């Protein structure tokens, strides 16, 4: 036979994924049907511009929440592509194409600056980007290496100081491999926002944490002990508004989570050049679970 | 230090409306929850509703049917309670209280539901009589000890105080509480026992305050 | 995300504001 | 929808006895319960919260126990302020609807008193103005429950007398009612004899004290 045989190779963009749209929808609807606020304030408009806050109150039970495990399967009709490139930096075409019924399990966790409870590179930290030109665009780096921090809830979270040192080293590293090898890497805390942009904000336990990070994102080329505290009234992540949940049921409240990865913006501006800065980011956890599902795309079998 | 103090009593007519004030100090304001809480003449006490201060959010009991709001002026570190569409019914004694939650300006909420600082409380009377002085009759002594007295009658609205001797003769003082009449006056009694053998000797005269009509009445008791 | 009270807080700060999925952020 | 039933309605206890109050919820609050004492004329004081926590400044013979649907606050040596009104109040639903209990009315327990019985005619000063009110006073008895009857021209009356009773004396805790007969000026000239039957604990016959219209 003159017939050739061929790899199939499908393009794909991480950024363009409607796999987070679905997730990110499912993750909202599972909190709804578990972990719902006592009081919610959200803004409702019309056309011309006029605002007035609308506020709701229910039943706000509270009941140990323990991390199940999902993935997500091609319905019948359709499969699921995984690109097995390495290095992937999800986008572009995909030489090493494979198939598979379900994705990976994973354990979703709803934060802020540090990615918990993730999936790690299999090589060398990767980090990603829709457009490493556009400062606008968030910086998702994927840790080959998980640094352990513990929430004594005791009002403070608390990491290995050299690790994380040597964790900001490699990622710095990284960045000059993308921006230049001569350009000097700067971390610095957030410019400001609401407090769950501005600090390390997860949720664990069904419990909101804020901890200050600022310890964590001040570099320039024994334990790391962060102030935290647990908060009834805050911003909600599914919707505009503010919302307030009940008081913790337990008594003290621990945590227990593997940094995997990190959200960070980079400084603009044509200003100051031969240096470049980082910041803690996050906020859309759309991002969040773009950097679990980036190496899938699914796609009608035909 | 954290005292809640209240606006002072009030008479409104059928479908007027009255907005009571709950001025609180001593804390941060924004870190306490308020509630107001009434009792009518004689009963219980019943929870009215709740506002969360920090939220500016408030919830109230059922059957009040909208005629009621609280609000709260962050401004002036005061709370309100605002009853519209009053009925005679409405009458009662409206209580403000409220509870400390923590640091609510940091995110922290207990959303503590008892009440452990109250303001005094603020009557509120609801009816369509005009404020009117009271009669005051004599209750005549009809072997040793006599009981004499003075019949407060119809008058509007409470409270009235009455006195023995300008205060010197209180042993023996039964002074009623007040019965609200089918026309919508108060009225009350008040008796003293005394000995028959001061009677000719020593007078008797029962003093009566009533400060909303600014009257003041002196009654002599005769045994004639 | 309040894109406008969001713009507003962060400019009287001489920051620019802008939204981060449904929290308000400064630049 | 929460109902808090508290019993009994009046508890009757010697100073320095023990007193035990009760209250019920219609469901399960937890331990959102808080009880309250009042004074008459006085705002309400917070005594426990929480079930069992003692307020500041609340007495340590003030304690609260109980989860669920049963509580007791227990006050192991009644002091003279120790005697009024406590109500209990859940707070454990959400939406919040929160109730009180109807109270529990604490008295104190002494020996039985009869009372001395008073009529007054009313004043011609009175009489000019258009309305007549006879007054019958029960002098310091004790227990609170007594009987006022209203006779003219020895027929039963009813319907048209109000009784008020005085709080519980501090100084020999007893207790003082008045009954007030009212009729038009025209109605009492019209009759003759005007006697109130009084009946109490202490009296082994009921006691009648009336007068002659003139
Ligand atoms: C694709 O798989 C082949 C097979 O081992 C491997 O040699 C190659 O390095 C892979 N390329 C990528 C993009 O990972
Ligand atoms: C992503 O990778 C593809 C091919 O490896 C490359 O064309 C692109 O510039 C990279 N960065 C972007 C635009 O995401
Ligand atoms: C698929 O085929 C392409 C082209 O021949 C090849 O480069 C790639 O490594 C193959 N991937 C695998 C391992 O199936
Ligand atoms: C992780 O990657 C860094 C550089 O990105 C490298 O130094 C380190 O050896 C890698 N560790 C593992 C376990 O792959
Ligand atoms: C990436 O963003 C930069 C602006 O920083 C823009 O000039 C460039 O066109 C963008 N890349 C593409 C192809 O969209
Ligand atoms: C991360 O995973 C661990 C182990 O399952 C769990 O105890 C912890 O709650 C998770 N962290 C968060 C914030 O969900
Ligand atoms: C966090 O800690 C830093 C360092 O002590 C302090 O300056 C800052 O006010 C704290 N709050 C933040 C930035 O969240
Ligand atoms: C972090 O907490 C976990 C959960 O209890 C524990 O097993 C682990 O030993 C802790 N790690 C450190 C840094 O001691």
């Amino acid at each position: 036979s003159e017939v050739k045989l061929e790899n199939v190779t499908e393009n794909f963009n991480m950024w363009k994924n409607n796999m987070v749209e679905q997730m990110h929808e499912d993750i909202i609807s599972l909190w709804d049907q578990s972990l719902k606020p006592c009081v919610k304030l959200t803004p409702l408009c019309v056309g011309a511009g006029s605002c007035n806050t609308s506020v709701i109150t229910q039943a706000c039970p509270k009941v140990s929440f323990e991390p199940i495990p999902i993935h997500y399967c091609a319905p019948a009709g359709f499969a699921i592509l995984k690109c097995n490139d390495k290095k992937f930096n999800g986008t572009g075409p995909c030489t090493n194409v494979s198939t598979v019924q379900c994705t990976h399990g994973i354990r979703p966790v709803v934060s802020t600056q540090l990615l918990l409870n993730g999936s790690l590179a299999e090589e060398e930290i990767v980090i990603r980007s829709e457009n490493f030109t556009n400062n606008a665009k968030t910086i998702i780096v994927q840790l080959n290496e998980s640094v352990v921090i513990n929430c004594t809830g005791a009002g403070h979270c608390n990491l290995s100081k050299t690790q994380w040192e040597n964790t900001l080293e490699q990622i710095a590293i990284k960045l000059k491999e993308q921006f230049g090898n001569n350009k000097t890497i700067i971390f610095n805390p957030s410019s400001g926002g609401d407090p769950e942009i501005v600090t390390h904000s997860f949720n664990c336990g069904g419990e909101f944490f804020y901890c200050n990070s600022t310890q964590l994102f001040t570099w320039n080329d024994r334990n790391i002990t962060l102030p935290c505290r647990i908060k009834q009234i805050i911003n909600m992540w599914q919707e505009v508004g503010k919302a307030m949940y009940a008081p913790p049921i337990r008594g003290q409240i621990r945590c227990s989570s593997n940094i995997t990865g990190l959200l960070l913006t980079r400084d603009g501006g044509k200003d100051t050049n031969g240096t470049e800065i980082f910041r803690p980011g996050g906020g859309d956890m759309r991002d969040n679970w773009r950097s679990e599902l980036y190496k899938y795309k699914v796609v009608k079998i035909e | 230090e954290v005292q809640l103090v209240e606006s002072g009593a009030e008479v409104k007519k059928p479908g007027s409306s009255v907005k009571v004030s709950c001025k609180a100090s001593g804390d941060t304001f924004i870190r306490y929850s308020f509630t107001w809480v009434r009792q009518a003449p004689g009963q219980g006490l019943e929870w009215m509703g709740r506002i969360i201060t920090i939220l500016d959010v408030a919830h109230y009991a059922p059957h009040l049917q909208g005629r009621v709001t609280i609000t709260a002026d962050k401004s002036t570190s005061t709370v309100y309670l605002e009853l519209r569409n009053l009925r005679s019914d409405d009458t009662a004694v409206y209580f403000c209280a409220g509870v400390y939650e923590g640091e609510a300006d940091e995110g922290e909420y207990d959303n503590n539901g008892f009440l452990k600082h109250w303001g005094q409380g603020t009557l509120v009377t609801v009816s369509s009589a005009s404020t009117k002085g009271p009669s005051v009759f004599p209750l005549a002594p009809s072997g040793g000890t006599a009981a004499l007295g003075c019949l407060v009658k119809d008058y509007f609205p409470e409270p009235v105080t009455v006195s023995w001797n300008s205060g010197a003769l209180t042993s023996g003082v039964h002074t009623f509480p007040a019965v609200l009449q089918s026309s919508g006056l108060y009225s009350l009694s008040s008796v003293v026992t005394v000995p028959s053998s001061s009677l000719g000797t020593q007078t008797y005269i029962c003093n009566v305050n009533h400060k909303p009509s600014n009257t003041k009445v002196d009654k002599k008791v005769e045994p004639k | 995300x309040n894109l406008h009270f969001c713009q507003l807080r962060c400019k009287s700060l001489g920051l620019l504001g802008r939204c981060a999925x449904t929290f308000c952020a400064c630049x | 929808d929460i109902v808090m039933t508290q019993s009994p309605a009046t508890l009757s206890v010697s100073p320095g006895e023990r007193a035990t109050l009760s209250c019920r919820a219609s469901e399960s609050v937890s331990s959102d319960l808080a009880w309250y004492q009042q004074k008459p004329g006085q705002a309400p004081r917070l005594l426990i919260y929480g079930a069992s926590t003692r307020a500041t400044g609340v007495p340590a013979r003030f304690s609260g126990s109980g989860s669920g649907a049963e509580f007791t606050l227990t006050i192991s040596s009644l002091q003279s302020e120790d005697f009024a009104v406590y109500y209990c109040q859940q707070y454990n639903n959400w939406p919040p609807r929160y109730t009180f209990g109807q109270g529990t009315r604490l008295e104190i327990k002494r020996t039985v008193a009869a009372p001395s019985v008073f009529i007054f005619p009313p004043s011609d000063e009175q009489l000019k103005s258009g309305t007549a009110s006879v007054v019958c006073l029960l002098n310091n008895f004790y227990p609170r429950e007594a009987k006022v009857q209203w006779k003219v021209d020895n027929a039963l009356q009813s319907g048209n007398s109000q009784e008020s009773v005085t709080e519980q004396d501090s100084k020999d805790s007893t207790y003082s009612l008045s009954s007030t007969l009212t009729l038009s000026k025209a109605d009492y000239e019209k009759h003759k004899v005007y006697a109130c039957e009084v009946t109490h604990q202490g009296l082994s016959s009921p006691v009648t004290k009336s007068f002659n219209r003139g």
